[PDB]
């Protein structure tokens, strides 16, 4: 998802101004075309929210005596003793995801909220994940399947060609090899700021666009002066409907061009939501056998983790 | 009698599925169901 | 076969009671509707000028300043008609994307069978039925989904003669008396057998094994012919 | 002969090399055949 922004034609344009306000009649239906465009944009990132957080309406807890088997989850579930529901990488996916709203809001750009709270993303993440973990694969094509986590392994490693028995007998093995490749990913995490990298590129993506709308106030666009209550109190009306004439125009292509840009931006977004939204039911819900899909190597398990406007996928693979 | 109500977004039933190491659950029975996309062209 | 027809029964009544279900292309024709509605009103717009009407403008002001009039009319009407031809760009993006996954799906879900979950729709994917629509195209899905299920109990081997038994296809399930041997997605009880499993490692390395019997077909056959062949050498010394 | 299948013949297939498959039910039925030879010689004792 993206930040959702609504700007009204009339404060960004001429604000204030009965004499203006006159003069955009004669423009027609201009606001209709950009506020609807503006507004079908805030209703399309809802949609990716619901797209691709929750799958599935059913909500999954995890048993209190966890025996996994030798596998420490503790790092992906979320921890029930602190105030906000956060897993313990989730507490760093949202720290290092980065006032300047409120600045933005008085000159008429309005930062609308998100239906989807960050705490209910966590919750369908962590409906996710105990389903994952309990149900296996059951949970995504139809009624949850209690099903021993120990033997889930074994379908899963039937599944790229693994006879069972490797299982079995590596299962020490393997709770010492997955066990530490989960600690890899917290302390990759908090060392490298840089690996969210592609979630800040869209909140810089929205600081930029929204600051250079705001820029775009401060020229005169060819007038005289790029305050509405100069050109009033310096020429006569019949001459200043030609100096505000100049600023409608110039101020208009600057918010169609605002509007162009983030309905490029908003098919980008919808591409990259449906790609989510395909890796969240083929890799986490099922055993994917897609190559460079659920990532390199033979696939096993996907964890889905709770990002700020994004989502973090863990994949396990066999390697 | 009746008016708009507000109430905060509700998440799904909540089920606990049960979890044990010698337990396991096999369906019985099953069904087919048939479902409807619409995709425009 | 009560099963699908009826199910394809449901399907009937679902689009004649319900005819907002095909709201995804009813929203096409409003795109279009409020687009090609949009562009048409803008000419009525003064764009800046004094009316409207260009053969107002023309046989009242003077050339040089019908030519300034007649400027503003003309350029408003451009950015309007660009802005018109921007938006069917956009919708036309979004209907290619459209397109592209008809496409997939016509071809996985339709013409072979896929695997992908949440694809062909929810459950396990058997066939896809194509219909024909007014811009766009309807998938009937049929998918396997289970019913009624029953908590089992389980184990991950059979110990018999110190190997462990791994199960060739399904798990392990037993009702608490005689462990038996069925498929994950479905419920058929067997008993274990030297084909429905195999042997590899021993007791030892499994974690959780259970210990049992496993039954070779070929043994009540062979003991059989001990007696027998046994029978037959009693007499071959009578 | 469980691990494999029978296809063809030797002389098809490029490559083939020269083995011996081990049948699980030869030495159980040749240890068999030995305990018919001891079980005769008991009925003849």
């Amino acid at each position: 998802s993206m930040t959702k922004t609504s700007v009204d034609c009339t404060m960004y344009i001429c604000g204030d101004s009965t004499e203006c306000s006159n003069l955009l009649l004669q423009y027609g239906s201009f606001c209709t075309q950009l506020n609807r465009a503006l507004t079908g944009i805030a209703v399309e990132q809802d949609k990716n929210t619901q797209e691709v957080f929750a799958q599935v309406k059913q909500i999954y807890k995890t048993p209190p005596i966890k025996d996994f088997g030798g596998f420490n989850f503790s790092q992906i579930l979320p921890d029930p003793s602190k105030p906000s529901k956060r897993s313990f990488i989730e507490d760093l996916l949202f720290n290092k995801v980065t006032d300047l709203i409120c600045a933005q809001k008085f000159n008429g750009l309005t930062v609308l909220p998100p239906l989807l709270t960050d705490e209910m993303i966590a919750q369908y993440t962590s409906a996710l994940l105990a389903g994952t973990i309990t149900s296996g694969w059951t949970f995504g094509a139809g009624a949850a399947l209690q099903i021993p986590f120990a033997m889930q392994m074994a379908y899963r490693f039937n599944g790229i060609g693994v006879t069972q028995n490797v299982l079995y007998e590596n299962q020490k093995l393997i709770a010492n090899q997955f066990n530490s490749a989960i600690g890899k990913i917290q302390d990759s995490l908090s060392s490298t700021a840089s690996a969210l990298g592609k979630l800040q590129d869209v909140v810089n993506q929205n600081a930029q666009a929204l600051n250079t709308l705001v820029k775009q106030l401060s020229s005169n666009f060819g007038a005289i002066s790029s305050v509405l209550n100069d050109i009033l109190s310096r020429l006569d009306p019949p001459e200043a409907e030609v100096q505000i004439d100049r600023l409608i125009t110039g101020r208009l292509q600057s918010l169609q061009t605002y509007v162009t840009q983030q309905l490029i931006r908003a098919a980008e977004i919808r591409a990259s939501a449906n790609l989510a939204a395909t890796k969240m039911s083929e890799c986490v819900l099922g055993q994917s056998k897609r190559v460079d899909f659920c990532g390199k190597g033979y696939h096993l398990m996907s964890f889905p983790q709770s990002a700020p406007h994004g989502v973090v996928f863990l994949h396990v693979t066999y390697v | 009698s009746q008016s708009i109500i507000a109430y905060t977004m509700s998440l799904g039933v909540e089920n606990s599925v049960a979890y044990s190491n010698n337990s396991i659950a096999i369906p019985t029975n099953f069904t087919i169901s048939v479902t409807t996309e619409i995709l425009p062209v | 076969a009560n099963q699908f027809n009826s199910a394809i029964g449901k399907i009937q009544d679902s689009l004649s009671s319900t005819a907002s279900a095909l709201g995804k292309l009813q929203d096409v024709v409003n795109q279009n509707a409020q687009a090609l509605n949009t562009l048409v009103k803008q000419l009525s717009s003064n764009f800046g000028a004094i009316s409207s009407v260009l053969n107002d403008i023309l046989s009242r002001l003077d050339p040089p300043e019908a030519e300034v009039q007649i400027d503003r009319l003309i350029t408003g009407r451009l950015q309007s008609l660009q802005t018109y031809v921007t938006q069917q760009l956009i919708r036309a993006a979004e209907i290619r994307a459209s397109a592209n996954l008809a496409a997939t799906k016509m071809s996985e879900c339709v013409l072979g069978q896929s695997k992908r979950v949440d694809f062909c729709g929810k459950g396990y994917h058997l066939m896809s039925f194509p219909q024909s629509a007014p811009h766009g195209v309807v998938f009937l899905h049929v998918t396997y989904v289970p019913a009624q299920e029953k908590n089992f109990t389980t184990a991950p081997a059979i110990c018999h003669d110190g190997k462990a038994h791994f199960p060739r296809e399904g798990v392990f399930v037993s009702n608490g008396t005689h462990w038996f041997v069925t498929q994950r997605n479905f419920y058929e009880p067997q008993i274990i057998t030297t084909d429905n499993t195999f042997v590899s490692g021993n007791c030892d390395v499994v974690i959780g094994i259970v210990n049992n019997t496993v039954y070779d077909p070929l043994q009540p056959e062979l003991d059989s012919f001990k007696e027998e062949l046994d029978k037959y050498f009693k007499n071959h010394t009578s």
